[PDB]
């Protein structure tokens, strides 16, 4: 298994001009191209990433073509620019993965036994997270259930090395926020919390609503963690909850009118010393 | 395309749209860049739906940042 | 004819990005690699992509631009899907500054003997300090021209905006060999959004709540540097006939995170229960 | 225009020997066309022509235009 | 214009003369800003008698700067 997979924005921005230059000309779905990275204790950083010319077919959902020699011969070119760089999964553009990618990613294992392909949703901007790292797991499933090749989800997320870093802080130089944050962007990222925390219900939901409707099975497992979800709930109106509540909001509280009444002794005498400087001026006009 | 753009300026003739049209459709850069302003100035206050219609369809099709 | 001072060179956000991962990556060693794209017009040179090329012994040097792996990349990369043409080649200098010396002469002449517009594309990867990406652009103007009474470029515009040149490229005969090209980076919608995903805070993230026995220390000591800074502001203010400024910073940071923190415990009380 | 045509060329004088044989010739070309506009007096551009010819390029063309 | 309304050849020409930091070659543009600062004296359709008119220039006069 992996803990993490950490994806340098190279990657992205590469499968970005992969997926422009494609669906400029050839309309498709998803396109294919394979993950290079350095590995870790157990936690895998994607750096580098290259294209390799796939074909599909929506019938039958296994008439595909993935290189072999190109993912060979891309992989000795980048090894000679940089051998740090191994192959460590393989990624498309699809925002669902579809019934093919177990022989693809079978594939990448025979290159990689720990491979893990991340699906880099593209086309959409939306909340946060474009990139979604999956693993192939194969088990008896435990609980007496049929075998299958299942993909199981390892989290992932968006790191940055110095050249990159500074490469995408001037790229952007027009709608950077700032790092102090002030308290206008807190509130911001309030709400954005918000939305999120609504958009994740409101999918779990859905998830509910099928599974209850019959249109999706009962997992009977991981279900109750989201069980567990239900009863981590903090229990607010509790009276030992509430009294110490009302201290830390009134410990705040004094904090907060303390600092307003220093602002305003401040502007009051601001505007006694530019009532001063004015009269000071209009008597020595004369 | 820049002096018979501007002598025509405002006279709405068909003619000289077109030829300007075909002229902005040539997509040669500075030719390009001459033609907008010529079929501008030919179109001067016109508010021809074909020509603005046109002239947009070119605008977000192009390369050639001069021609913009 | 003559080129033009508004010609400029349209970088790609992937390419700029390439180019400083190599610079970094082959830093103290100088890099090299070619710079794929298209010319499209007189006036622009679009560079889409670039790729690196295997590090030789001799640096950055005609000798080090292996045809083998150039062609074969080249046209394999075109069997993928992407046709561009060489348009020039980028280079790294760590802690030079950008500008052309004259290996880096040899190798633009021997550029522009295929192509004639090919651009040499200077970086300097340990000067490309945080909030500075220090990036040039340049081609070679033979002496013929320069010497016999013709400007090197016309100016046919305004265009020339670029700001008086790093005196490094002076002392290195910035425009005696090598006019530089005035720098426009290119970005797109979707690539700007999803560079932007990077440094972006996760949506738990505006729902926690900073560490309540943290709040009331830093409470605590802001509170007593506003303390000092009354007795200070009382001090200066009485001996009139900078406080001010400290404890207008000092409230400022107060009010926005004990407001912040109220906001958030307000919102996580009615959100989870 | 023609009938009281009165172009101080002084001032033209001491800028043309003022240029450093930098682009600016190219706005001296339209700034005398300034002082001339609609009064068919290209008496500097007649006395003066080594240096109009020593501008060329897109030079030319603003000459030109500038004659017209 | 004379009677308050907007010239047209006189705002198109100062906008394309605006446009020069892209294009030189706009700058002759600016002719069509310019507007005669002129009086007629035409009575008839082909006559233009010698008419006497003077001014009011109260302290002293002007116009024609410098040599
Ligand atoms: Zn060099």
């Amino acid at each position: 298994a992996v803990q993490k997979v950490v994806v340098h924005p190279l990657v992205l921005l590469s499968v970005v001009d992969h997926f422009n230059r494609i669906g400029k000309v050839g309309n498709q779905k998803r396109v294919v191209g394979v993950l290079l990275g350095s590995w870790q204790k157990k936690v895998l950083d994607v750096s580098n990433s290259f294209a390799v010319p796939f074909d599909e077919d929506d019938k039958d959902d296994s008439v595909w073509f993935l290189d072999h020699d190109y993912l060979e011969n891309m992989y000795g070119m980048f090894k000679k620019v940089n051998a740090r760089e191994r192959i460590v999964g393989w990624y498309h553009t699809g925002p669902k993965l579809h019934k093919n990618d177990i022989a693809i990613n079978e594939l990448m294992k025979r290159y990689c036994p720990n491979s893990v392909l991340v699906i880099i949703d593209v086309k959409p901007k939306d909340l946060g997270l474009p990139t979604e790292a999956y693993i192939s797991v194969e088990e008896v499933h435990d609980d007496g259930t049929p075998t299958s090749k299942t993909f199981e989800h390892v989290t992932s997320e968006i790191g940055a090395e110095e050249a990159e870093e500074v490469g995408v802080e001037h790229l952007l130089r027009d709608i950077k926020d700032t790092t102090v944050g002030t308290l206008s962007q807190r509130i911001t990222n309030q709400v954005h919390g918000l939305k999120g925390l609504n958009s994740k219900l409101l999918d779990i939901r859905s998830y509910l609503e099928k599974v209850a409707t019959g249109k999706l099975p009962i997992n009977h497992q991981i279900i109750y963690q989201l069980q567990d979800v239900f009863n981590l709930l903090p229990d607010v109106s509790l009276q030992e909850f509430v009294k110490a509540f009302y201290l830390k909001t009134n410990d705040q509280m004094v904090v907060v009118y303390l600092a307003s009444l220093i602002r305003s002794v401040v502007a009051l005498h601001n505007l006694i010393n530019n009532k001063i400087a004015n009269r000071d001026a209009e008597k020595k006009e004369g | 395309s820049l002096g018979l753009g501007l002598a025509a300026m405002g006279t709405a003739r068909q003619d000289v749209y077109d030829l300007l049209k075909t002229n902005l459709y040539q997509d040669d850069a500075v030719t390009g860049e001459a033609a907008g302003l010529a079929l501008g100035l030919v179109m001067l206050g016109s508010k021809n739906a074909q020509a603005i219609e046109d002239m947009v369809g070119y605008a977000q099709e192009t390369q050639h940042e001069k021609i913009l | 004819p003559a080129v033009d001072t508004a010609e400029q060179v349209y970088i790609s956000s992937l390419a700029l990005l390439k180019m400083l991962k190599h610079g970094r990556a082959g830093v103290p060693m100088e890099v090299m690699g070619l710079m794929l794209g298209e010319f499209v017009d007189d006036y622009t040179v679009r560079v889409i992509d670039v790729f690196a090329m295997p590090q030789s012994g001799t640096g950055v040097s005609v000798e080090a631009v292996d045809p083998v792996f150039q062609a074969k990349m080249l046209d394999m990369l075109k069997q993928t899907g992407r046709p561009e043409m060489v348009v020039g080649w980028y280079h790294s200098h760590p802690g030079f500054g950008c500008w052309l010396s004259g290996v880096d002469i040899n190798t633009q002449q021997s550029f522009e003997a295929l192509s004639e517009r090919a651009v040499a594309v200077v970086v300097d990867p340990i000067q490309s300090v945080k909030g500075k990406v220090v990036i040039d652009a340049f081609r070679l103007i033979n002496a013929n021209m320069m010497v016999l009474g013709h400007e090197p470029r016309q100016t046919t515009s305004n265009l020339g905006h670029l700001n008086k040149p790093s005196i490094q490229a002076l002392i290195h005969g910035l425009n005696r060999h090598y006019y530089s090209i005035t720098i426009n980076y290119r970005k797109n919608e979707l690539e700007q959004k999803m560079l932007l995903n990077l440094h972006k805070k996760s949506w738990m993230e505006g729902l926690t709540l900073q560490d309540y026995s943290e709040h009331c220390k830093h409470n605590e000591s802001v509170v007593k540097e506003m303390l000092e800074l009354a007795k200070n502001y009382n001090k200066a203010v009485e001996e009139e006939d900078d406080p001010k400024r400290h404890l207008e910073e000092h409230v400022d940071v107060l009010m926005t995170s004990n407001i912040v923190q109220c906001l958030a415990a307000m919102l996580d009380t009615v959100v989870f229960k | 225009l023609i009938r009281n045509n009165n172009t101080d060329l002084m001032i033209l004088k001491n800028t043309k020997d003022a240029v450093r044989n930098s682009v600016c010739h190219t706005a001296t070309v339209i700034a005398n066309s300034f002082m001339h506009c609609g009064t068919t007096s290209d008496q500097f551009l007649r006395d003066n022509l080594e240096w109009l010819a020593r501008a060329t390029n897109w030079a030319k063309f603003t000459a030109t235009a500038s004659l017209g | 214009s004379r009677t308050g309304h907007t010239h047209m050849p006189s705002v198109v020409g100062v906008l394309v003369f605006t446009q020069f930091w892209f294009w030189f070659p706009l700058s002759h543009f600016l002719s069509l800003a310019y507007t005669p600062t002129c009086v007629i004296g035409l009575n008839k359709d082909l006559k233009m008698p010698k008419v006497q008119y003077k001014s009011n220039c109260k302290p002293s006069t002007f116009a024609y700067p410098a040599p």
